[PDB]
């Protein structure tokens, strides 16, 4: 339609003249480049749009514009996010840099939790995920947004347990389920970050397993009555015995009542395969 | 309680966002004072009975009992349901305030650039 | 009288479940909205006193 | 379910919160400017 | 009503002084007071002259060194005019929407193309017309991220051309936002129904090739079976593998006695079991 | 990592310019009269270095560069920015050093109130009470600040807000064996909480902790009590708590501890009990 073309020769136009403005050498070409890409993303010219705002970004830069400035880095990082991850990412870290440079620690936070996203859904990394969302949890309890660094925690020990040592796992949900014993509203959930711990416990030895929910059951007396004490209790005496089947009739039972996150399932395979 | 804390909470937001709503009409009508001036400077059971026995009635009783609960959440969850409807309303109400005000600034600055030189 | 109960029973579990969801996702937009608003306010205040204090400095440079 | 909603609007709250401090601090910069003002115009007329 | 008769003669003679004070710098003076005549006449309720004084001023205010109070009094107009003429609202409007978009604020763009298709559909009977603006506003969402209007316009398209019989757009769209929503964690208990739905328009092309689709939406959502909807979609493709009318339609009865099935899923099912 | 050295270095580096500055400030003042850019020119490196610091995970170092920020600041009359340097002292030493964050918040609320700036005096003063609570349980001077804030609050006609300052404030009394004050402001917000359309729900729980509060001064008045409530609140008959109130106190009326014991151990199993429930429970089954 009127649209691809008209659009691409205006904007060609309009980088032509802001161009040609410079070339006399300023706030004109400035506005100037910013109608360009904005046409651009209009056009759905995803590519060269963020090339436009990132020269308008450095033109402005040049006269001492910082909070402009980033917006605008910040703009042409999600108008590269999805045609070039990487130079969304470049973009997201100088706007990141200026940001913690001038103090907004909450922008900083997000734009580092946009990076762990980005980086872990298109591109394959964890471990830069894993310290791009250290760094944002580190930001928000510096200032003491619990929520968020409790969610980026879990996230944090979710994976580490996934791939890393279960060490890291351990301790993020030993202290996230202590935070949460005594919150009134929260207390209701503990339970659920206590039982993750013990499983992956077991990933190392039972005994260790079964020292850990000894300590745990004295803590928190309420995790005696939970049908997961019951469940790892009878799990534990099981695999004592070598007898595979009880295992597989426990799990399986435990199943039927209720549905499997398809982590427990993950972590169930693992501690069968090494009963022998 | 958590649809209880749920309410209570969501009463308290309301009225910071109609606090916030004030504060943002008074920036508004003083921003343009300012600016004029300064432009002037210039049921019967539930569990059928085939050996009675006491077993049979906890569990019918229970039956009750949840089914009564279950009614008070109705209209309880129901409630919480009206209030969050009004504040979408008011919370898009500000931002187009907010915008022209800032907006207002912006040319006001500009212009105050422009007649110096 | 077990099937009108029971379905009854079922009846008010369905509505509060569709409710519930209804209000949820208006939350989520409503999240949003808000999100929006913080940045837009705080770069509003900046910016104003940005050209307060640029308004001061070259009236005291002038007077 | 419940469980779920909870944390959701417990999160508005307190960001709403954060707005709250940041006009309220706006709208005292701004009446403080618009005393300045009148103070200039007045003495400098 | 005297009400109705003093408004209307004190708008009328706020226009006609406004207009007086405009004929005889100026063009500030005349735009104000014909904001404020068409305001009287907007308290006089008479829509259709109200809504013409309305733009007639915006038009005089476009005269007049402003853009943002053009599509101001723009939108205004068309607000004005939605219980008049559609053809001039949705003019004024589509100005209003390339004034903004060329501003760069999509989102008070796509926010008026779904005010001006809604109207398209509920006054006229066009709706592939209210289909190209309801895709243009999904569009714009989507390009600046708003995945929950995104998802509205798409649900919303989508059940049209479901109705409108073009049952490959509407399974694309369905089986999209059903894996998108899955993929998030919450307003996942609503993916479900996306795929039931999805089901009953592949039906239309053919009921053998219902049964892979069923059995690919359990593998790659093992919930789904235990969903109501998995049981009485299954149900049905069995009583139609015979050319029994009962079966079915005591399946939907049962079915519809816990909760009433709305209008486009009854017109659906009737439409694929009369045949 | 280097970010320890490196950001320490560098902010002793700029700490040490910026104390050169101000050393500086006051000959170019007397020689030529340069007036305070030098002076906000080093207030800039300080909050700079405070800033740094901070990320540097040095909290003691930021902390003493806001303060002395705020300090010079003030010195040049500027109190906006004075106060808003003490509240950066008072979040900042906040972990480092929290009775010099006691100081540095004193002083941004009288500030701030030297404006009849109530909100924020509020908030500040509620934050000091939480601090008190959290470390120390000096519970009388928490209990001093979230009634001062209430008071501003209730001054502000803010409702919903003072209300849980005055049951944080009767709650935390009535663990100190005063009932009076905690019986009357649980009545009080439960009488004004019945009218309310959302809050209603809640109303009843109110009452339940007052008939306990009431229940250690004497079992006759908490009798009477609760036909006094049930009148008024009829719904309040429905609620489990009533039933429960109605058999503690007949176990009760005839010395029946294991009647008591066993109505609690139950009531706890469907429900699990509050800490503090937990403690009043105990100190009425001593009687």
């Amino acid at each position: 339609g009127m649209d691809t073309s008209g659009k691409q020769a205006e904007a060609m136009a309009l980088l032509a003249e802001a161009e040609r403005k410079v070339k006399n050498s300023i706030e004109e070409a400035c506005e100037i480049y910013a109608r360009a890409a904005n046409m651009f993303k209009m056009a759905k010219n995803w590519s060269a749009a963020g090339n436009a705002f990132c020269q308008a970004a450095q033109l402005h830069l040049q006269l001492q514009s910082k909070h402009d400035a980033a917006t605008c880095f910040v703009d042409a990082g999600n108008a590269f996010k999805k045609a070039d991850p990487q130079e969304a990412i470049n973009c997201l870290m100088r706007a990141i840099e200026i940001y913690t440079d001038m103090g907004r620690f909450t922008i900083a936070a997000k734009h580092h939790i946009s990076i762990a996203e980005i980086y872990e859904t298109e591109l394959v990394d964890v471990e830069k995920a894993i310290a791009h969302y250290e760094q944002s949890a580190d930001y928000y309890k510096g200032e003491e947004s619990n929520s968020s660094a409790n969610k980026c925690l879990l996230k944090v020990a979710g994976y580490a347990a996934q791939l890393e040592q279960y060490q890291k796992a351990i301790d993020i949900y030993e202290q996230v389920g202590t935070s949460a014993m005594d919150s009134p509203l929260l207390k209701y959930s503990a339970k659920d970050y206590f039982f993750k711990a013990a499983l992956c416990h077991f990933c190392i030895d039972m005994l260790n397993a079964k020292l850990a929910v000894q300590k745990y059951e004295e803590l928190f007396p309420a995790f005696s009555d939970s049908r997961e004490c019951k469940l790892m209790k009878k799990l534990l005496e099981a695999h004592e015995e070598q007898n595979v089947d009880s295992y597989t009739e426990s799990v399986k039972e435990y199943d039927s009542i209720s549905r499997l996150d398809q982590w427990l399932t993950t972590m169930l395979l693992r501690i069968k395969k090494t009963i022998q | 309680d958590a649809g209880i804390r749920t309410l209570v909470m969501l009463d308290e937001q309301g009225e910071q966002l109609e606090r916030i709503e004030e504060g943002m009409d008074q920036i508004n009508k003083d921003m343009k004072e300012a600016e004029k001036n300064l432009t002037d400077l210039g049921s019967g059971g539930f569990i059928r009975r085939v050996t009675n026995d006491a077993r049979e009635n906890e569990m019918d009783e229970n039956l009750e009992q949840v089914s009564g609960i279950i009614g008070n959440l109705r209209h309880m969850a129901l409630d919480m349901g009206n209030e969050i409807d009004t504040q979408n309303r008011q919370i898009d109400r500000i931002m187009e305030k907010a915008d022209s005000n800032k907006t207002r600034i912006d040319e006001a600055n500009q212009r105050a650039t422009k007649m110096l030189g | 009288t077990r099937h009108s109960e029971i379905i009854k029973l079922e009846n008010s579990i369905r509505e509060l479940h569709d409710m519930f969801m209804d209000m949820a996702m208006l939350v989520e937009s409503q999240g949003e909205m808000i999100d929006r608003i913080e940045y837009n306010v705080e770069h509003a205040v900046d910016y104003v006193e940005r050209a307060v204090s640029d308004t001061k400095k070259a009236v005291k440079y002038q007077s």
